[PDB]
């Protein structure tokens, strides 16, 4: 998951 | 009075774009092209509105998604009471906030708070290398564009985006009206924890007016204080 | 022992550094402090440390100002149990302090907490336009350059991260915080969470504590500094 | 008074  | 206080501690609306398309990112990992967006907002219930990801500070949900031709805008609510009381105090205690907002708007310290605090919004997905994971609320998103921008009126925070259309707010309507516990865990001290790593992004203040002045919520009136 | 850790956590905390300096032309009239005043004020007129100017925040005490060739340069000690709570409890929730100090410092998460939320001096007093000097608050960047807040534990260590000081410049405010009521704070973490969204909208903050750190020297030694 |  990436997270912004 | 704790009429205004009951006020100051309603739902507060959020909306904004967590990707614009014609940007391109600092970073591949943030490559979110609009066939992607779309293929995954056909397959995958509402997703949790946290603060900087921690899943501990859930405030709220994201109401609505839609993906439009500048990119993929979502509008969220912050029901939290807990986190919305937290919020009502520290406002109580904020010079920004006593100065007020612009023009012709009434102050709202809770709503000029958060517009503060977490002027930006952050996407969580499955890595390109259920796809939608959490909206979170930040103080600068790591995609350009994504500024926050909060209200009481689900309505009126859509309408301070000139690049979305009659349309494109429908369909937006559609959902935010179908859709329509405190899951928050955290506490101030938490939020004051969180707020000591927000002074040290970089850069923050600029790429904050870069992004009010691509989604054009400049040329507009708003809670922004960027 | 977490009660034991927790108690060393809480244990109080000194901060240094240069509430003006000589050699700076500031932005603003109003805030030419030359040595010639400086000194003469001095010898005329404890000022309580706070948070942000907040007269409900005050955490501590100055204990030693002194006059030197760059500059006023003035030490204080935060001893206020209820601050430090607050900014333990804070501390634990910090990204940033979860990184830690560089090289080769212990962590200390007030301590750290601190450097970040406060890095900067700001003094209060009499207008140019008895007690010129009133009090010196714990901000996020202070309006005159230079004034970079130094924490540590121990006053002889804070005093010694600035290379600018001299012996007899560290005798004199040793003299001062070795010859000298209850928890003065008023505020609470609502308070500084609060105080918090205004430090995150002044301007170029990070590019002046940088500028801060670099003219005082801070940036050639090790400290908990996060700017 | 003056603040910074
Ligand atoms: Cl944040
Ligand atoms: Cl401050």
């Amino acid at each position: 998951v990436d997270n912004a | 009075m704790d009429e205004q206080q009951s006020q100051a501690v309603a739902p507060v609306y959020v909306g904004g774009f967590l990707a614009r398309y014609d940007q391109s990112p600092d970073e591949a990992e943030l490559l979110l092209p609009r066939d992607v967006v779309e293929h995954w907002l056909h397959a995958q219930v509402a997703l949790p509105l946290n603060i900087n990801h921690d899943d501990t500070a859930v405030v709220g949900h994201v109401a609505a998604m839609q993906s439009v031709r500048d990119g993929l805008f979502c509008l969220g609510c912050v029901t939290s009471p807990r986190f919305l009381e937290i919020v009502r105090r520290a406002s109580e205690k904020s010079e920004l906030v006593s100065r007020g907002p612009v023009s012709p708007l009434q102050p709202d310290k809770v709503v000029e708070f958060l517009s503060g605090s977490y002027a930006g919004l952050s996407l969580s997905s499955r890595r390109c290398d259920t796809p939608f994971k959490h909206v979170a609320l930040c103080s600068v998103g790591r995609r350009r564009g994504t500024l926050a921008v909060y209200g009481r009126d689900p309505e009126w925070v859509t309408q301070r985006f000139p690049d979305l259309t009659a349309a494109d707010r429908d369909g937006l309507r559609a959902q935010w009206q179908r859709c329509g516990g405190d899951p928050f865990r955290s506490d101030s001290y938490g939020l004051l924890g969180n707020s000591v790593d927000a002074l040290y992004i970089r850069e923050r203040l600029p790429k904050l007016r870069y992004d009010k002045q691509l989604v054009g919520v400049t040329e507009r009136e708003s809670y922004v204080k960027a």
